[PDB]
């Protein structure tokens, strides 16, 4: 990769619901086994309704989404607001391209108004699939049965907030790369609620 | 073959009160093999004096650049350069040559002719800055050399005593090395009169 | 399809004179007063500060520009010209000496880059002379305190004391008279103030004049009282407040 | 169109002369005087400081005189700005004979670098060329002092005495007659100063 | 070396030792690891001597060359941003371990930067080789509700802790206290706690051991 | 030099009397996680032509774009008679081939096979082949990867040589090509239970069934279980 | 005044053109007499070529650039070999790259973009040289006009050369029997010699002066030069 | 050389005749604009007139929205006032990635004016006429209104207005100035800022503005917005009712 | 003269250049295009003129495509005209590629804008000797967009360029403001051939052909197709029917 072992909370996701999309991530960063951060930010603004959620290796996708944030300030102060599907569509571009020299896994999660919200996973080759929720990381694994079942087109938000408060607090109960608290990013017509819930609340709930 | 210790070498500096003094062997081998008791690896442009040791190739491209470099520098200035400013001069040269295959170990030294101040500076094959006046010491047998000045240096010394000093530390040291025979110099300087004193030693 | 041009736009003339250098020599006449003043122990530069609507405001301009830390840079012509000449000028300074030295500049030799660019775009057709002329006052401490005049040709020349601006030669003839072998900073001061009132009528605020000397530096103009570990500034500018109390001292 | 801003002015004339370099010529001659006098035993340089105010400085007396290596100095007629482009180029070549080959640049060679440099650009670029007379003063091992000048057109001869500035021809009329095969430095001296004070546009000298 | 960067609410205190080692055997007591980039952004640096300093001096530059033109003070956040864009393009090359810091008119700020090329933004940070021990300190002792005095006596204890488990670190160490309200405090040798590797004493040569093949003076001139 | 991370498995198509025929699953693996379901095999490029690739699909989405040019610069400089002069199988292939030839001799590869299948309205029957290694060919039955394998002889029975060829008509044609994919899915479980399955009709020009499903299912295996894995303390 | 709008290329007069575009245009004129004419299947160039002397003879100035695509010039012949360099390789490059014959249309267009591109310019000038493009294709045979301004015009039938008029006059005559002689190489020969000779009337007809090409329905690009064109006189 | 009609260079009067001529057309738009800071805000009113009924007055705008919090005020011929608009935001856009920071009007003002003293010397090109204020609330010094004119001259406002009716716009926010002593409107809320603004340019053009003949636009703390055209029909009604 | 007849290196007092009124006259003397927007969609429309009976239907179009969605058509000079259309779908194929997505008209119009405006600050770059009406529908709406040699560009309801612009727009916007906007995208087929009919008047000395074409939401669901066939016969006997001239 880059240079050495850098590595993030390895548990995001976004889904989607009757108000737009929740993205949720745990956030901590190591350097072998030395606890570089507590408490990080892995839920990036690249645009005021596009944000992402980065896997992968933290520094890998840190330079990435630089880029990212780049290209996007530019095209919507020349060309207009962006979709999901066009901050994806940068994400690929860097990760296939430096696929033999990073490594980046993506999702990027965006509300709009006028087609709901959208969910965009990238690979770690780089690629641009769409899909009704996505879970990425590698402890997305052990709780794709649940997300699966329990995901359901239409629910409130107090009730994805549970979705994904219990879906990822079992992905840091078994994972050992995770742990810090749990972020969460609401892009709703609300407005951006941004969620902290620190260790003791989510072991519990 | 080795990287640097194909013709060998090793420096000393020391402090003391108004003169430092600068040493050198005068090996060069050819392996293990010492072929020449003459190779001088400490040049100076007017008061600053530059040893450096390592490869001989490496040593004399630096030699011509910072001559070069000090030479215009003089000519658009019209004064001479100072120790001081020499020092950052070789840390940026050096940061240029970090990238390029050069195996070096400079070490700088000189009297400061308008400040009064002693002037001793150490440079690597990194060629970070060393800030200290005591001693600095490069080379081969630097392990040895360290332990050496650290004991029988003592701080601030008139020119004779600092030059007994220079000169057992060095002789005895080298005395322990097949790369540090066929003979060596030691340079007392101050800023208005240069010693010259050879040594009489070892080789295999 | 373009950059193809080279032809210069500063040739000889038939009294083997320069076209764009005679047409520069004008623009630095319509400019207004700024002098110099070397006291031996500092060197004091004061310009008018003046602007082009009433609704502007010359106390959110500026005519003095720091180059490095410890010296300073003012000018007499056009505006323009200054501000990409004194942006080119911090450029060379920086990555030149700061990043093969680490000591500040010495003065004479920021001068020599500064006329070395200015002569270049007077050589090169696609650009043309910077139309302006610079008293460029510094300190370095091998050299003592120094005062420099770049000329808009891209020649130099060591001065004690010049003036540039409208009525220069009057101006220059005055402080011959007024100040003669050497006398204090705090002086020089007083007489550039007053100097500075005779050129100008109609405005004589403080919010309208600046006044900076090289004099001093203090932990005060280091940004930290810590140990020193780089010069800093001996760059000063006396407020308004200030200078205003010595309108009044006169 | 590009062309139609062309005036080429570079190019030789009807007469055959450059229009430019004859020009550069004559701003020799409205810039101070230099003089050079070589004697076996030394070199004289001077070059007049003409505008000179008491506000003017008099701590400074490297303005017109610049070494360009520590045995090659040179004395300007012409302004500070087109000489000053030159000797920055000057003093490089002076280290790239130093570097290769260990020794002192020769003045011959390093004189036909200047002049080559200034016939280029009249040839090519479109370039005017630079305004400048230099009279170098050197040593050699092999020579002896040598002592050249160049001038704008890229021609370059060598003199054992030259002058150049205002009033040229007269400084060498009077310096014709003056002039004697046996040399020193004081006497050489003595030579250059009642010159001087001879071709003063000013009254006396001082 | 140990290197540590500790938030109060009133302003930033980092902190450095100034230990240079070749093997056991102390090159140098003295050289700043605390290098200076504009009066109020100061930056610790650990690792490998020559690229830490080197990288400095060059965002250093670009960051002094940045306040003159924008005529306003240099933030903090175009520091980080030239050191990281660095470190990328060289991929690593540079192996530099930073401790960035600052006070700036939006507030004090405390970052860190891995040679591998990840920032973190922290309440306190530390990265050398004390780097473990003096983590410990700052994570258990640090507290809301700190001030000045409370800040610069953690700052002690956590060098001193490196220095005592790791004894590749050593000597004096060097504290900056960068205030918001308040023009900067570097304290050159604050602590003066540990000293030079071992010596027996040495005395006088004896002239009768001590020779000399040949001898000349020569010297030194400058045109 | 590429390392693949991703798979898409199995194409597999023939030549029947009066057109061809080519199926495909839809498939994005991430090795033996089946990533992706959605990840379409078969982009029809006109209305007479159908590309099939299998490999990496990363290399695929470069390739996604490529194929959307073709289309526009054919109707640029060539407003109408579209059919006539574009979007013809040859041009398809040989632009697509131009490209994985310099990418693989470069060093730098597009990991596909892919067959391009048509009926020409300027011709009759193509089906052709181009791969990462630069080989070409054509026969009248083509299958990439896992299918290369093991379709392409069930396949080779139907047609194998020009006298073969009458001998199959859109029945016979539909049923080998249904039986085909439901021997892929069951022997290669990369092989996804969603697949789609086009028809290019030298009368009908392009019908596309999307999103069919393997069907007429084997469970017979369950009966005759014995244990092949099972162990006994 | 004149020298203004002549000397340079990167101008525009009052009138809505540059000078130095009617100049171009005349320079076609001053070129030697060439008539095309097509029914759409086939396309036939009759032209009449003329030597310096009778101590010269004839070079080529109908080109073959492919074997199934041509031109002939009427104009600057240093020019036209430019032009007809440039044709060759966008020739070649449509059959390695799509499989394609080209088409006069997407010829044309790109042709266009090149001269526009050297009026862009101090020192690039138009063509000024005329060519009539022909080929054969699968939307048939096709007859341009290309002239080195740009404008790309496809007619039936057309001439460009000194008394163009003369020829056009009878091909809008005789229109509506040619287009309705489909399939006919021979018929079209006789036509086109026939057309030539209504643009003459200060020049002879012989047989070494006339030169016909051919490229239609079951014709590759081939050339009757000399000799072989007394048979259709 | 020899020319200066066919190029561009210094003038023996010393006043640049391609300078002076960019001074003068820019009107070409029918345009006349103010910008005025109020205590925590930064409104500009701006004309608008609609030459035909084939065209929609929503697409016609001549404030481009930089950033996010950075506006800017183009007074000039469209063509220039967009090729300016492009170049702006995009070096705008570069530096908030590279440096970590939004920028400043200031150093946008300063970065465009010495590429036109550039393109001024260039005999090959030509200069832009366009006069550029640039407005914000920045939070590192208030509210700031600076412009710039083509000549590569910029300097720091109080207020500021541009087009033939500068003068007139001068003296109503002179009087005003003079009477308060201060270089700002202290008025707490934004909208009695935008209808003060709008009293004084009904004064200086002298004539009444309706929806469609105002554009508004209004940079408030950490975000820059244009007023809609229902909002600005509120403003005008709501002076009818003073007297 | 002035010596900026010849030069584009530097400012006049008209506030443009000679060399780009030159360009201007040239628009003035092609052949009249026109575009209607609609409720629903975008209508193109041109006159091509007829001389010689040797001409073919439909192939020396002066409509062009941009993608498949994006309908270009122009006045004045040809070869201006087609070196423009080129370097557009350069550029949108570009877009295409880096956005994965289809280009918006008012982004399409900016990317001919810069370039369109870069050759009027520079004298070895010829000015545009067209004025193209572009437009189509996209995710935002429906966008009719038209472009001068200036670089001048605004959003439209109707637009008009060539020798009967004047009596174009003005038969246009009546039109235009009777309905809401033209009303829908079939109606406006009928009323565009009464403009090109009425336009021809202007140039009644040569005959044309009429061809029209759209890029309607409702009517052609997204993509720029041709309006030809029974459609078009069916809209110039309409307007022989009203207008007799």
């Amino acid at each position: 990769l880059k240079k050495g072992e850098v590595s993030l909370g390895t548990s995001i996701m976004a889904v989607t619901f009757k108000d737009g999309v929740i993205l949720g991530a745990d956030s901590r960063t190591t350097t072998g086994a030395y606890i570089a951060n507590r408490v990080t930010d892995k839920l990036t603004r690249v645009h005021d309704k596009i944000w992402c959620c980065r896997s992968g290796s933290a520094a890998d996708t840190q330079a990435i989404a630089d880029i990212v944030q780049y290209h996007l300030e530019l095209y919507t102060s020349q060309y207009g607001t962006p979709s999901t599907e066009t901050a994806a569509s940068v994400f690929k571009e860097l990760c296939y391209e430096n696929k033999d020299n990073l490594t980046a896994g993506i999702i990027v999660a965006g509300y709009d108004d006028k087609n709901k919200g959208e969910v965009y996973t990238i690979p770690l080759g780089g690629s641009v699939h769409k899909l009704p929720y996505a879970i990425a990381g590698s402890g997305s694994t052990f709780i794709y049965g649940y997300c699966d079942k329990n995901f359901r087109e239409n629910m409130s938000k107090e009730e994805t907030v549970d979705f994904i408060k219990h879906s990822l607090s079992q992905a840091i109960k078994w994972d050992g790369s995770s742990g810090g608290v749990i972020r969460m990013v609401v892009l709703t017509a609300a407005g951006v609620e941004r969620l902290i819930f620190y260790p003791d609340e989510y072991e519990q709930l | 073959s080795d990287p640097s210790s194909i013709n060998g070498g090793i420096v000393v500096a020391m402090t003391g009160k108004d003169c430092v003094a600068i040493a050198c062997d005068l090996r060069l081998g050819s392996q293990s093999l010492g072929v020449s008791n003459k190779f001088e690896k400490i040049f100076h442009y007017g008061h600053v004096f530059l040893g450096i040791t390592g490869l001989a190739t490496d040593v004399t491209t630096l030699n011509e650049m910072f001559r070069y470099k000090t030479n215009l520098y003089k000519l658009k200035e019209e004064r001479a350069i100072e120790p001081e400013t020499f020092t950052q001069l070789v840390s940026s040269s050096l940061y240029e040559r970090r990238f390029g295959p050069y195996f070096v170990g400079p070490v700088v030294a000189g009297i400061n002719s308008k400040s009064g101040k002693p002037f001793i500076a150490g440079f690597d094959l990194i060629g970070c800055i060393d800030e200290a006046k005591d001693f600095i010491v490069s080379g081969t047998a630097s392990d040895q050399l360290f332990g050496m000045c650290e004991s029988l240096y003592e701080p601030n010394l008139e020119p004779e005593d600092l030059f007994e000093t220079i000169s057992q530390a060095l002789l005895n040291a080298a005395d322990r090395d097949a790369l540090s025979g066929w003979g060596a110099v030691v340079y007392i300087i101050k800023k208005d009169e240069v010693v010259k004193r050879y040594l009489k030693m070892r080789q295999d | 399809m373009t950059d193809r041009y080279s032809f210069s736009l500063t040739t000889f003339s038939p009294s083997g004179k320069l076209g764009q250098i005679d047409y520069a020599l004008t623009a630095v006449k319509q400019g207004v007063t700024s002098l110099g003043i070397k006291a031996t122990n500092g060197v004091v530069i004061a310009t008018e500060k003046k602007s082009s609507s009433p609704l502007a405001m010359s106390e959110t301009l500026s005519k003095v520009s720091l180059l490095t830390p410890d010296i300073g840079a003012v000018y007499s012509g056009m505006g323009p010209d200054y501000r990409v000449l004194v942006d080119k000028s911090r450029k060379v300074a920086h990555t030149s000496y700061k990043r093969i030295y680490g000591e500040y500049p010495p003065t004479k030799l920021l001068v020599s880059e500064v006329a070395k660019i200015m002569q270049e775009a007077t050589q090169s057709g696609g650009v043309r002379p910077f139309g302006v002329s610079l008293l460029i006052a510094g300190h370095d401490e091998f050299n003592g305190f120094s005062l420099y005049q770049v000329d808009p040709s891209g020649s130099y020349f060591p001065w004690k004391a010049t003036a540039i601006g409208k009525g220069s030669v009057a101006a220059k003839t005055f402080l011959e008279k007024r100040w003669n072998d050497e006398l204090e900073l705090e002086d020089a001061i007083h007489i550039a103030l007053l100097t500075l009132k005779e050129s100008v009528e109609g405005e004589f605020n403080g919010d309208t004049i600046e006044l900076a000397i090289i004099g001093d530096e203090n932990p005060d103009l280091l940004g930290y009282t810590g140990i020193p570990t780089d010069k800093g500034p001996r760059f000063r500018k006396l407020t308004s407040q200030e200078i205003n109390d010595r309108l009044e001292a006169l | 169109g590009s062309r139609r801003y062309d005036s080429r002015t570079t190019i030789f004339s009807p007469e055959g002369r450059l229009y430019q370099v004859e020009y550069a010529l004559e701003s020799i001659s409205h810039a101070g005087t230099a003089i050079g006098i070589m004697a076996s035993d030394g070199i004289v340089l001077a070059a007049e400081r003409k505008v000179t105010s008491t506000l003017l400085e008099q701590d400074t007396s490297t303005e017109k005189l610049y070494k360009l290596n520590d045995k090659i100095a040179v004395a300007v007629a012409g302004l500070t700005a087109d000489a000053e482009i030159l000797i920055n180029t000057a003093r490089i070549h002076a280290q790239n004979y130093l570097k290769t080959y260990n020794e002192d640049i020769p003045v011959e060679i390093l004189v036909r670098r200047l002049s080559d440099i200034k016939q280029g650009y009249t040839q090519h670029g479109g370039l005017r060329p630079f305004g400048v007379s230099f009279i170098y003063a050197g040593y050699d091992d092999r020579y002896g002092y040598q002592l050249y000048t160049s001038n704008p057109s890229g021609n370059y001869t060598g003199w054992k005495a030259i002058s150049v500035g205002a009033n040229t021809s007269a400084a060498q009329t009077l310096l014709q007659m003056d002039y004697k095969d046996d040399m020193k430095v004081d006497d050489a001296i003595e030579l250059a100063l009642k010159t001087l004070s001879k071709t003063t546009d000013s009254s006396a000298l001082t | 070396t140990t290197i540590v960067g500790v938030k109060f609410n009133n302003g930033v205190v980092i902190a450095a030792d100034t230990r240079s080692t070749q093997g056991p055997i102390v090159a140098d007591k003295n050289c700043a690891k605390l290098h200076r980039i504009s009066p109020k952004i100061w930056c610790a640096g650990a690792g490998t001597a020559a690229d830490t300093e080197a990288v400095t001096q060059l965002i250093g530059s670009n960051i002094e060359l940045h306040s003159l033109y924008t005529s306003r003070e240099p933030r903090v956040v175009s520091a980080l941003q030239m050191l990281k864009q660095h470190l990328f393009k060289y991929q690593g090359h540079i192996g530099a371990y930073l401790i960035v810091a600052g006070v700036d008119p939006t507030g004090s700020h405390l970052f860190s930067i891995h040679a591998h090329g990840s920032t973190d933004v922290g309440y306190y940070l530390s990265l050398g080789s004390g780097s473990l021990a003096a983590m410990a300190v700052l994570e258990s002792h640090w507290k809301q509700d700190l001030t000045k005095e409370e800040a610069i006596k953690l700052a002690s204890d956590a060098i001193q802790a490196g220095i005592w488990n790791d004894l590749g670190s050593g000597s004096n160490v060097d504290v900056c206290v960068m205030e918001i309200g308040k023009d900067a405090e570097y304290l050159r040798n604050y602590l003066t706690p540990n000293v030079r590797e071992e010596k027996q004493k040495s005395y006088k040569f004896p002239r009768g051991t001590t020779a000399v093949l040949k001898e000349s003076i020569v010297n030194i001139c400058d045109i | 030099t590429q390392q693949p991370i991703v798979t898409g498995t199995s194409v597999i198509s023939m030549k029947y009397d009066n057109g061809v025929i080519i199926a495909a699953d839809n498939l994005g693996s991430y090795g033996s996680l089946l990533r992706f379901n959605g990840v379409e095999r078969l982009i029809p490029v006109g209305d007479n032509t159908v590309v099939g690739i299998s490999g990496d699909i990363s290399d695929m989405q470069h390739i996604e774009r490529l194929l959307k040019d073709l289309v526009t610069e054919n109707a640029y400089d060539n407003p109408l008679a579209d059919a006539e002069e574009a979007l013809e199988p040859s041009y398809i292939f040989e632009y697509l081939a131009t490209v994985m030839y310099q990418r693989r001799s470069k060093m730098n590869p597009l990991w596909n096979a892919i067959i391009v299948a048509g009926v020409q309205s300027n011709g009759d029957q193509f089906l052709r082949y181009v791969n990462l290694l630069g080989v070409t060919y054509s026969s009248p039955t083509l299958a990439t990867g896992f299918g290369a394998h093991m379709a392409n002889p069930l396949l080779r029975k139907v047609v194998d040589r020009e006298s073969d060829i009458p001998k199959t008509t859109v029945q016979v044609a539909e049923e080998a090509i249904v039986n085909a994919m439901r021997v892929l899915y069951y022997r290669d479980a990369r092989s996804s239970r969603n697949f789609s399955l086009a028809i290019i009709d030298k009368n009908t020009g392009l019908t596309f069934k999307k999103n069919l499903q393997v069907e007429n299912m084997k469970w017979d295996f369950a009966k005759d279980i014995k244990g092949y894995g099972t162990q006994k303390i | 005044f004149r020298n203004n709008y002549d000397g340079d290329t990167v101008t525009f007069s009052p009138t809505g053109r540059l000078f130095q575009v009617e100049y171009a245009l005349e320079a076609i004129k001053q070129g030697s007499v060439t008539v095309g004419l097509r029914s759409n299947t086939h396309a036939v160039l009759v032209a009449l070529k003329r030597n310096a002397d009778e101590l010269s003879s004839y070079q080529k100035k109908i080109i073959k650039c492919d074997e199934h695509m041509g031109l002939s010039l009427a104009g600057l012949a240093p020019d036209a070999r430019v032009l007809s360099n440039y044709l060759r390789q966008q020739c070649n490059y449509s059959s390695l790259v799509f499989n394609r014959k080209l088409a006069v249309e997407r010829a044309g267009h790109l042709l266009c973009d090149k001269a526009q591109k050297n009026t862009q310019s101090y020192g690039g000038r138009p063509y000024g040289v005329g060519l009539l493009i022909i080929g054969y294709d699968k939307s048939g045979a096709h007859l341009l006009e290309f002239q080195p301004s740009g404008n790309v015009t496809e007619l039936y039938g057309t001439a460009i050369g000194a008394r163009s008029q003369g020829a056009k006059t009878y091909l809008e005559r005789t229109l509506d029997t040619f287009i309705k002689i489909d399939g006919n190489p021979d018929e079209l020969i006789k036509a086109g010699v026939e057309a030539i000779s209504q643009s003459l009337r200060d020049e002879s007809l012989t047989v070494d002066n006339l030169s016909i090409a051919i490229v239609g329905k079951d014709t590759p690009f081939t050339i009757y030069d000399g000799e072989a064109v007394a048979k259709y006189i | 050389a020899g020319y200066d009609r066919h190029i561009t260079i210094f003038s023996p009067e010393g006043r640049l005749y391609q300078v002076e001529y960019a001074f003068k057309a820019t009107n070409q738009t029918n345009i006349n604009s103010l910008a005025v800071r109020g205590k925590d805000c930064t409104v500009v009113i701006s004309q608008k007139k609609v030459p035909d009924k084939l065209l929609d007055p929503t697409t016609v705008s001549y404030i481009f929205c930089i950033s996010r919090t950075i506006g800017m005020v183009v007074n000039g011929p469209i063509p220039d006032a967009r090729n300016a608009a492009l170049r702006a935001k995009a070096e705008a856009a570069e530096f908030r990635y590279k440096y970590g920071y939004d920028m400043p009007c200031d150093v946008l003002a300063k970065r465009m004016a010495n590429l036109s003293q550039i393109y001024t010397q260039r005999a090959y090109m030509r200069p832009l006429g366009v006069i550029l204020t640039f407005v914000s609330v920045d939070e590192e010094l208030g509210p700031s209104i600076y412009k710039t004119d083509p000549a590569g001259y910029y300097v720091g406002y109080k207020a500021t207005a541009t087009g033939p009716k500068q003068q007139e716009i001068t003296t109503n926010l002179e009087n005003h100035f003079k009477k308060s002593k201060i270089d700002h409107i202290n008025e707490e809320s934004w909208e009695k800022v935008v209808e003060f603004a709008i009293t004084h340019m009904i004064d200086a053009l002298g004539t009444e503005f309706s929806k469609n003949d105002l554009e508004v636009g209004v940079a408030t703390k950490d975000k820059f917005f244009t007023l809609s055209a229902e909002n600005i029909e509120e403003r005008l009604v709501a002076i009818a009712e003073q007297d | 003269g002035t010596g900026y007849d010849l030069s584009n290196s530097v400012f006049s007092p008209d506030g443009r250049n000679f060399q780009v009124e030159y360009a201007v006259k040239a628009v003035e003397n092609g052949t009249t295009s026109i575009g209607i927007k609609c409720n629903d969609g975008v209508v193109f429309a041109v006159e091509k003129l007829i001389t010689s009976k040797l001409l073919v239907p439909q192939k020396n179009v002066k409509i062009q495509v941009v993608d498949r969605h994006i309908g270009c058509v122009y006045s004045g000079l040809i070869p201006d005209g087609r070196h423009l259309v080129n370097r557009g779908r350069e550029e949108a194929a570009s877009f295409k590629k880096l956005y994965k997505t289809p280009i918006p008209i008012p982004a399409f119009a900016d990317r001919l804008g810069q370039y369109v405006q870069a050759h009027t600050l520079y004298n070895s770059v010829r000015p545009f000797g067209v004025s193209t009406i572009f437009g189509g529908v996209d995710k935002n709406g429906a966008h009719l967009y038209m472009l001068e040699p200036s670089g001048s560009y605004w959003g439209y309801k109707g637009a008009a360029t060539g020798k009967g612009r004047q009596s174009a727009k003005a038969e246009l916007e009546k039109l235009v403001d009777h309905h809401p906007e033209g009303l829908s995208a079939r109606e406006a087929v009928k009323q565009a051939a009464k403009i090109i009919y009425l336009a021809h008047e202007d140039n009644k000395e040569k005959d044309f052909e009429l061809e029209i074409s759209w890029c309607s939401l409702s009517e052609t669901n997204g993509l720029h197709k041709f309006v030809k066939g029974d459609l078009l016969q069916e809209a110039i006997d309409f307007a022989q029917k009203e207008i007799n001239g």
